[PDB]
């Protein structure tokens, strides 16, 4: 996934 | 081996000091130079015309004369005309004076990349040493003998760090091409991300740097990186110096600030302000596939000796 | 929540009007920062290196540090050192000075992106607030005491509508070249011209706003498009925002000066001084194929719901 | 009918300025030297043109010269992209023209007026490349809306011109060929005639007195005044800059000497003890070094341009 | 009951200056020749005001001249809108009167500046159109806070004023006629008397050394010193207005040649081998120009006015 | 004799 | 013999  | 300049950039006393600080300069003096006659002292110097001026010799194999003038430009006001903080007059004017003409192209170059840099042209003067004069004795070392003197820069700035970016010029984009993983590359030239644990920095907590992987400029200290449970290695700055890092803002569901390095343009990653609140609430939130970890022990053959003792906080 | 921010563009008085008129501040004052002693006053201000500096306390629920900075940047000279209007010297240097620490990435992302778009670093400094000591009583809210007080800024442009361009980053150029219509593009990428009287919006004149079909970034109101008799949509001025528009010398068996848009750089017609004297008399002759219209009503679900309040002045 | 352009600020205080010249025939405002041959007031900012005023002459009543320095008189020679609060390259100031010919006039003006500041003047000079009339609001701005905007004073216009370079002091030969053995002594060697036997000590016609040795004019008839001193008395010189003054300790005295501007003839000394009425000052001139021309003469003599000033 | 009005830049330095100054019997300061009739320290950057100094003082201890003087010892002439650090025309030098009758005295003293320094100054010269007294707080400043902003020396104001008007130089042949032929061919040509044989190398006396060919003041005698170079050695003059230097390559070296103000009179070199604790500067000046006063003869001359200066 | 004021 |  993403970083947030 | 030795070598030696002249830099004029204000009083005197605190730009000799500063010097006096730089790794590589073996010794500093202060002086009169470049005025309208081969004779001066304090009393005759406003009817002269020459200019205070710093001696800086240093070994030039330890640090260069390219260097010396990126720590010359860092602690001057290069636009300022005959006037450095509260002293005004001539004899405070910039100027870089050199003895050697094969030592121009060096110079000059300096000042080209200082000028594109701020858009306009500087009023540093640089032209041939004609005679440098010895000031008198109370002068030489005068920070040293009078702490609590008059000082307008801070010689403290003499202790950062200096990254020269000319050291880490941009390959080909076939040759990053070539010489990256695809991942390395994907992330670094097309913004992609790696995977959240499975990365090779997440949990290294060894002593030394971290390096952007497309150009070897060097980017963190380990003594900057904490322990964060977001999966990407974390660090708290860029690597003592803000110059190295540049801020975009993105989209991709949401809204980031992603975080690109200052020679080869890469993708790095983003910055969040959700780190520890005592090393300043930031969290850079780095790729593993867009650095290259050198250890403590290997800077000096990897070509980042100069990058010790800035290891310690 | 709310935040605070610190802010030095010169006189003061015309500084924080301006601010109070933003949407989303809820409390500002005027004080003297980062000088060279704990303490001043307006007589001893030129003695203590302290910057007339405006607080600016908001929500960020109504508006973002970003939004603010962006406010800050389009009523300050950007590249003037010690010196804003008529008034020189240091205590009306340029400076961003931030308590919170976590405000740089959106502070940086905000300067870089102003020096990108200059070419060149610019004046303002951006530094920690090391202390905001508060003006005498006769500073604050001045201007809101001396309605007609000296003032060399427009604080009515605080109410001027800001357009973020990072929210209209351009397309690929291939995802362009499929996204738009055969027309569109040679128009939009290649300064082709549409055909006289047959485009789209020659005859429209719909409550709503025209936007660039290639970004969906705002470029004109429909307030400000008049009847032409040239076949080409026509407008007396961009979107209440001239930062909207890229001139450029066009030499195409004539001389005429071409329009183009600011993010995404769209060819978008020429401009002429043949308008209606009593608006401008600026013609912005537009090819329909360069926009695309959003009526009032389709307008809030389009994500133009903050232009609703300007639509009709 | 010849034309200049000149670019000093707010073209509205310029042209109301010029529009008061004599010789001046027809007076316009437009932009000049942008980079792009369209603009008006609004995209002025984007296309860098100068603010200027076409000025449309008689050559033969007022000359570029003259132009050039009354233009001079009402700029600022050093300042950048400014004059008054109006800052911009809209308002750098500059002189564009047309016919290269008259290059010699200008650079002239520019060199003498870099003499005199010493350092060099902000002042740009270049062809005029277009001009392009400004809106009509813009025209004749100030004769149609008083009151307003105007960094200048428009009454300057009516300061008599004097201009130094048609009063050059000739060779000393020439001087003692043409000056009395008194003038001489008088003028080039700071002597002095005697107290009531001079030539116009009791002269109170009508006109004005010039500098014997080189014509520049000195005194208005209507200034002199009658102190029983001995000499010819005047409350004051036609301007300011015509009198040069030095300190006089010489004869066991502490006085002040005034000498005449081109050429520096000693034409004796000023005191404080005038009619009070007047101003208090007395410039006690030595007759020997001024040349009285008649008003009826005054035309001939080559002072045409003074007459207007004779009247109180 | 005698005043004059004069803006320098910032006005708390230059109150404290003249109000040290023998012969100023009171000062204020305010803000004078602006754009509206009133102002203060707020509404100042806007109105157009000129920060400047109320001199009164006694006609008959100390004149306008040497007010002027003591005023231009300590202003920037050639800056414009700027003294020290302080930008604006607030800042703008200035010299405002009330009478006329000090036109003269103002006049000469400002062409004389334009003489020494060959180009117009920035200082203008108006009559004063209203002068607002400033804030308490303002008022007598450094009378207050003793070690507050002052970007000036206030102790020049102590030092001694030597007026060249006073030492006026003679003719070229009144000189060949009057002086040696070796004070001649020293002082009017580049000569350099003979090494030890002159009157002054080992003279230590109280007094004063003066400019054999005007009688302008060059040297005190506390300033004197042993050298045994041979010619008699000074660390420095009276003010530093009194030298000259000029860069000498004759003989086959590089020095610096030492002549006096008035008169311009050649007296010798300066080299940087003096005392160290006295400056460091050995100003050696030949016999031959000079004319030694000692302390006795000084009243009866005219230099009784340096008397309070000849201690140390 | 000479120019005087008084 | 000049100075030096």
């Amino acid at each position: 996934s993403h970083m947030a | 081996h030795m070598a030696e300049i002249y830099l004029a950039g204000g009083c005197f006393w605190g730009l000799e000091e500063y010097f006096s600080r730089i790794s590589g300069v073996l010794e500093t003096s202060v002086g009169y130079a470049n005025g309208q006659v081969e004779t001066t002292n304090y009393q005759l110097l406003k009817e002269t015309d020459h200019a205070e001026t710093v001696q800086v010799i240093y070994d030039e194999k330890e640090v260069s004369l390219r260097e010396i003038l990126l720590y010359y430009f860092r602690v001057i006001d290069p636009l300022s005309i005959n006037q450095q903080g509260n002293d005004r007059g001539r004899q405070y004017r910039t100027g870089i004076y050199y003895q050697d003409e094969a030592d121009l192209p060096a110079i000059y170059t300096v000042v080209q990349e200082q000028e594109r840099m701020l858009g306009r042209k500087i009023a540093v003067e640089v032209e041939q040493l004609r005679h440098y004069i010895l000031a008198e004795d109370y002068h030489q070392d005068y920070l040293r003998k009078n702490p609590s003197g008059y000082c307008h820069i801070d010689v403290t700035d003499a202790d950062k760090p200096l990254i020269d970016a000319a050291n880490y010029e941009k390959p080909s984009q076939e040759v990053l091409k070539a010489s990256l993983s695809e991942e390395s590359y994907r992330v670094t030239q097309e913004a992609a991300t790696e995977a959240p644990f499975t990365n090779a920095y997440d949990q290294t907590f060894e002593e030394g740097i971290y390096v952007d992987i497309t150009t070897g400029e060097p980017l963190f200290f380990a003594k900057d990186k904490f322990a964060s449970g977001c999966g990407w290695p974390s660090f708290s700055r860029p690597l003592s110096k803000e110059l190295i890092h540049y801020y975009k803002d993105l989209s991709h569901g949401m809204e980031r600030i992603e975080v690109r390095s200052r020679s080869g343009s890469a993708h790095l990653g983003h910055v969040f302000t959700d780190g520890p609140r005592e090393l300043g609430g930031l969290r850079y939130c780095i790729n593993s596939a867009s650095l290259r970890f050198v250890a403590k022990d290997e800077m000096e053959k990897a070509g980042y000796g100069y990058l010790l003792p800035y290891l310690n906080k």
